């Protein structure tokens, strides 16, 4: 395909060259249809600065880079690459997920003096909210949330996914933003700021920490040293700094699909009106009618030292969709007898 | 083929 | 060879 | 979760029904199940008959294992397998020679005689009983005054 | 395993009270380790050592 | 429930309705939980018939478990299609609610029964 | 294979040609697939700077350093090795073990006035944390914590991994980070300062103590004198005393591979639920269905001194996993009979 | 062979 | 010739 | 023969 | 090809 990729230099021509690849390949995969959550197991391989790349048992075969520049002081790439969308997989015939962005926090406020970026963590939750929300294949953001999420209280985290009707939370920390400074002679200060996150993403079902990851970049501070810059401004996010952490964003975002997008979704029951049942999951989730599905019994127990555990009870229970709403939907139960054994809390998954 | 490069909402800038 | 993203599970 | 009928430590108790030099009897009432009764009389010979009697008699024929299982209160001891016996249908459970010895000794070492096997008015579903071993040193002692005090001849 | 301090300490107190627990349950149950202690085993289960402390602390 | 006393194991379950049965229908007897015991699947238990104008009945082994899983805390439920409900499917269950007590003096007297007729 | 090996020169050039060989090593053996709990066996018989190296009975036979170079003050490496990755093995059959990062403490604060460096133990337990989650080959890490682990209290030790879920927890004093000074006339001075470590690894299910080393090296400080370090911060371990501290956590890393990973992993009764239990492992430890496990009942004593004691009795039970959730597991008890001797905390181990 | 040289995540930075 | 690791141990 | 010379664990530095 | 406005719904 014809791609550009767009980097700015840091402190190594590879380190933007690579990254000018990688987005010239999420923009050749988002175009071409495939799924964005293979990506992420591909940059490791990418490390080598080869002019052709080699791959099996992937959507993409045979890289070739064709044109390298550094016009304006950024790297610009130019590939082709060959993909082939697959139509089957463990992530095309599942629900959307609904995932709830938890409160991202600076743990050291020392570290946010310069510039006084103090609310960078709710300003980059808006962004992770806004990435997963328009960007992703297989999530559903629910919104933002002002709690802190914790696997020491698997009650409150199932609480508060009960509370917005989210299947996953996913909260970080911020553990650095310090600066270093170059000197030159010739020419001014150069300002080099850290931007390192722990980002987390709790099971709502059963309180469960389901992903763990951790990121660390850096990028020029261009602003004044006793300048105060606003990260709801445009002039934070245009920035490098600000390119950089939408490029973080951005690589949470493809973590998230590669770990999670596979997982089985498990629509809920949130009412049982006789022998119609109510989904949690609706239209803007990808639920069609004629759909059958398969009821499992939920029963999730803190055991006795306080850590949570899973427990689900088979059932012979088979429904269909019967009426469908754009975050609804209604349910019929092929089995009239067995209809009263369901309870509001129960998942269901779609039958393949 | 030849991939387009049409932009889309910006996430926060 | 590049590793596969992760299978189907459930729960 | 099965069924499991068992005398809890409040529950249990033991007695002395038949204290004659004619014969000797312990009766221990399994709640929500029945006795095991274990009955010795006057002879030449050592005897000792243990008969599980139930409420409900037996439905079928079933083979059941009789297994010394430690109760819950024994933390790190694992079960010793006794033996493997038949219960008949509409009679009540026997158990006798040296295995209900064997059952007298268990429960003089504070284990559970625990008899496994599937019960017909339970859906053909597998079920264990229990005798309890709380209160029991006291009674036999009782009872084995009682059987030194047997005649020594029928 | 679960311990019993006694309120007024004497060597045969705590060893009467550990014949109390072995006669009601079966030797080798309740040892007592001082003039102050008696250690009975319980079982693992919480719930099960509420059922079985609630029929040992009432003993006589 | 109703024991007599015979030399053979009997028990009868006995249905029995103020309108009495309309129609000749095939009824399911499952054992489903109640409501306070989430988690638990029910389990399938026999396909019954009740017939027109008679009380429903249950003979056998599926008596007897009947009793069983009512001692286990579960809800006997016979399903069917009512003829004086329009011919809609209607469910019919048993309370273990104050059961245990009464199971047992059951218990007691079946084994205080004469063993001939 | 061809690799690549870093490491800057402190006070001898021996030392950093063997590191830089250790860390090529440490990556071709990661990249082949080969364990690297036996990598710190070798590292003993590296001492001599020979051109070939000979070994018998392990994964690599011959080594032959083809190029040294000392480019930006650093020693690079580049070797070509033959690495055999040997199928079986004590570690390859066995579930991952749960590890728990306890305190790690500066015994003199005195010594951490230089650079104010004195939360440099809990931001180290922090890496080594991560280390051992996404480094090592047999360990899980449950977090870290802020309670001491002593040999004078197995109980508490005992209570802790039980809150923790822990199998192992891992505690260690910094006692040395001391500096010296050396002075020319012709350049500024060089500070090296030191880094010593004493690392204890203790036994959750009994209390003992199991792993014991010390670690001790030197490294360049290079900020200034009186300036502040912040040991979250890029700047500090980007430095070469941060890649020093990270050249141990890896050895740390590489030492408890060595030791732990072949005892054989024993996981716990969580709930049982008649004829089905609960195992503390599930998928992300390495469980699959079908496994045959094997029952053992715990009975571990503090005897009449005080020392903590194991005694595990036999059990003629054998359980067979039925349902597999991402954290737990689902087995059942293939002798019904014997069900009832099942207690919570009694231990397993996979039949092999 | 010929042994990658791909980074990984930093455990600290 | 190199140590070999710890073999495999039970408790 | 030929003895090593490798190092081992400081034993306090 | 453009991608088509929303079509037709209820609900």
């Amino acid at each position: 395909y014809e791609v550009t990729g767009v980097a700015t230099i840091v402190s190594s021509e590879e380190t933007a060259r690579l990254h000018a690849l990688e987005d010239a390949l999420f923009k050749a995969v988002n175009f071409s249809g495939a799924d964005i959550g293979s990506i992420s197991n591909l940059m490791p391989l990418l490390e080598e600065s080869r002019n052709e790349y080699q791959f099996t048992n992937h959507e993409v075969r045979y890289i070739l880079v064709e044109s390298e520049r550094k016009r304006r002081g950024k790297v610009e790439v130019k590939i082709r690459v060959d993909i082939y969308p697959s139509a089957t997989g463990c992530h095309t015939d599942q629900y959307k997920k609904t995932i709830l962005v938890g409160n991202i926090e600076v743990a050291s406020p020392q570290q946010a003096v310069m510039g006084q970026i103090y609310q960078v963590g709710d300003d980059f939750s808006r962004v992770v909210n806004r990435q997963l929300d328009q960007t992703s294949r297989s999530f559903v953001s629910v919104g933002t949330t002002d709690y802190s999420i914790s696997s020491n209280y698997p009650a409150r985290t199932q609480m508060i996914a009960q509370d917005n009707g989210a299947q996953y939370i996913i909260g970080g920390v911020i553990t650095d933003l310090t600066a270093t400074v170059e000197s030159q002679l010739l020419q001014d200060d150069i300002i080099n700021r850290q931007f390192a996150l722990e980002m987390k993403v709790f099971d709502g079902k059963t309180g469960h920490e389901v992903f763990n990851k951790a990121y660390r970049e850096v990028a020029r501070w261009p602003f004044a040293k006793t300048s105060q810059v606003d990260t709801r401004s445009a002039r934070f996010w245009a920035s490098t700094y600000g390119e950089m952490m939408l490029r973080v964003s951005r690589n949470i975002m493809l973590d998230l699909e590669s770990e999670l997008s596979c997982k089985i979704t498990l629509p809920e029951v949130v009412a049982v009106f006789g022998n119609t049942v109510t989904m949690d999951l609706g239209r803007m989730h990808g639920v069609k009618e004629g759909d059958k599905l398969q009821l499992w019994h939920t029963a999730s127990f803190i055991d006795q030292n306080g850590l949570p555990r899973n427990k689900v009870s088979q059932s012979e229970i088979t429904l269909t969709v019967s009426r469908i709403y754009e975050h609804e939907a209604e349910l019929t139960i092929d089995q009239p007898n067995l209809a009263s054994s369901v309870q509001i809390g129960d998942v269901m998954n779609k039958i393949l | 083929c030849a991939m387009l490069e049409p932009i889309e909402t910006d996430e926060v800038t | 060879q590049v590793p596969e993203k992760r299978q189907q599970t459930l729960f | 979760m099965g069924k499991r009928y068992v005398a809890t430590p409040q529950q249990s108790q033991w007695e002395m029904v038949v204290n004659t030099p004619l014969e000797c009897q312990l009766v221990h009432p399994i709640p929500s199940f029945g006795d095991a009764v274990f009955s010795s009389r006057a002879n030449k010979k050592i005897n000792l008959d243990f008969e599980l009697k139930m409420r409900r008699p037996m439905g079928e024929t079933r083979n059941v294992s009789l297994i010394s299982m430690p109760p819950p209160w024994r933390p790190g001891e694992h079960a010793d397998r006794i033996t493997n016996l038949k219960f008949f249908k509409q009679f009540d459970g026997y158990v006798g020679g040296q295995t209900a010895w064997g059952i007298l000794s268990e429960l003089e070492k504070g284990r559970y005689p625990t008899f496994s096997y599937q019960d017909w008015q339970s859906r053909d579903q597998r079920i264990e009983v229990a005798l309890s071993s709380v209160l029991f040193q006291n009674k036999y002692n009782a009872f084995s005054d009682c059987i030194s005090n047997l005649l020594k001849y029928s | 395993y679960i311990t019993f301090n006694l309120l007024e300490s004497d060597f045969t107190t705590a060893q009467r009270m550990a014949d109390a627990v072995n006669n009601f349950l079966g030797p080798q149950m309740a040892s007592a380790v001082d003039a102050t202690s008696v250690r009975v085993r319980a079982p693992r289960d919480v719930s099960q050592r509420v059922a079985f402390l609630s029929a040992i602390e009432n003993l006589e």
